[PDB]
């Protein structure tokens, strides 16, 4: 079977790469080509076969696209289904695909992006040479000029896992912070009425000043903005827990919350707001 | 800069 | 108590109207408690805030904020010192008019 299985990774489509996905469960088992060397695999391999046709198939992606992107979409999938590293030479020609699809947008390609951004996100490898375009396109495609909710939230999703680790430190805080702010700035602006990704980027923020403070409390500065809006949500659970972090930040008496609200505390970030619900909050919970 | 940050409690100026 | 005020709070949040009249009619009630000691700093504090720079987006605003942080201020018994500039400044360009002027 390992002789005709390989057929159907020619990308033979007409919907059986689904089929294929099948195969998905066999992978689990060892999947040792990517660790060590191609010939450590036995009597199963011809996965040499199958890495061969995985790495060979980024020539007509990237030469130039639907039946391509989905094909390279389920052999990416397969193949880093139990090995989540693989050689950065397929990547490095890889990803040109992903910004070349991106600034084609003048249905599937949502997709495609969502599990290419899946299955790039678990390693990072390169020398800051070219993860600084990869954490470019990220800020300027997928948070910006997103028409679809659906990848948006998926960043948010693989951002809140970067920031959520804490054992290995394969994020920064310059990019962690560049892209925190982006989407302070546009999630909001471009989906208000798509609530949920605005509360996941909230539950993000609140996580963010919540866990991991003796770390990181520079971040919190630019993230002022996002606080306040959050704190301002329509939403009472966000608001809530929001309010709770923003209470005890301060000691419990009257006075010191009063020249608080008065000379230290900025509402411009507001807009437009009757902030003075906020200082009823804090005035009356200390009580 | 120092480490100052918005969101601190830093209540200057009680009795300045 | 702690039941009525967090209820209190949360309705308070929705209704703009009926919540400014809150603030104006609790900060007196706080400034009356507060001592000599704070209450000097406070209000010779609070005309830097009624400035407060680029805390001007509320000038749109109808509630605008500083419209009843004023309020609330000049109904305190003890709020003698504030600036007659400033006083014109929120009556011009907030929605104090009438009650800037009859402070001045």
């Amino acid at each position: 079977l390992q002789r005709g299985i390989a057929a159907c990774m020619t990308c033979g489509n007409t919907k059986v790469l689904r089929a294929v996905h099948s195969l998905l469960s066999r992978l689990m088992s060892i999947f040792p080509t990517e660790p060590s060397t191609s010939s450590v695999a036995s009597k199963y391999e011809e996965e040499c076969l199958y890495a061969a046709v995985g790495k060979v198939i980024y020539e007509g992606l990237t030469n130039y696209n639907p039946s391509q992107l989905f094909g390279t979409l389920m052999i990416l999938k397969s193949a880093c289904s139990n090995n989540p590293s693989y050689i950065d030479r397929l990547i490095s020609v890889f990803m040109r695909s992903l910004q070349k699809m991106v600034r084609e947008h003048l249905g599937t390609s949502e997709l495609v992006m969502l599990s290419l951004e899946l299955v790039k996100t678990r390693l990072a490898v390169m020398s800051m040479e070219m993860r600084k375009n990869f954490i470019q396109a990220i800020l300027t495609s997928l948070i910006e000029k997103s028409p679809d909710a659906k990848i948006l939230r998926a960043v948010v999703k693989i951002v809140e896992e970067w920031v959520k680790n804490n054992s290995n430190q394969t994020p920064t805080l310059r990019e962690k912070s560049i892209l925190l702010v982006k989407m302070m700035t546009y999630i909001e602006k471009r989906f208000p009425e798509d609530l949920e990704l605005n509360a996941q980027f909230l539950d993000l923020v609140n996580y963010v000043y919540r866990d991991e403070t003796l770390s990181g409390s520079e971040l919190t500065a630019k993230l002022e903005p996002a606080f306040l809006s959050g704190l301002r949500c329509a939403q009472p659970l966000i608001r809530a827990k929001f309010f709770e972090v923003f209470d005890n930040s301060m000691k419990r008496r009257v006075y010191e919350r009063l020249l608080y609200v008065t000379c230290s505390q900025n509402w411009e970030a507001m807009g437009n707001h009757f902030w003075i619900k906020q200082c009823i909050e804090l005035l009356l919970a200390v009580c | 800069v120092p480490p100052r940050s918005l969101f601190d409690r830093a209540t200057p100026g009680l009795l300045k | 108590t702690g039941a009525l005020l967090s209820a209190f709070v949360q309705l308070c949040h929705i209704s703009t109207t009926l919540a400014e009249k809150t603030w104006v009619q609790l900060f007196p009630r706080l400034w009356k408690i507060l001592s000599d000691r704070q209450q000097h700093a406070l209000a010779g504090e609070i005309s830097p805030f009624l400035c407060s720079g680029s805390h001007q987006v509320q000038r749109d605003c109808q509630p605008s904020a500083l419209n009843c942080f004023v309020e609330a201020m000049s109904q305190c018994v003890p709020p003698i010192p504030i600036r007659p500039c400033v006083l014109k400044y929120l009556g011009k360009t907030h929605n104090l008019w009438f009650r800037s002027t009859l402070m001045l």
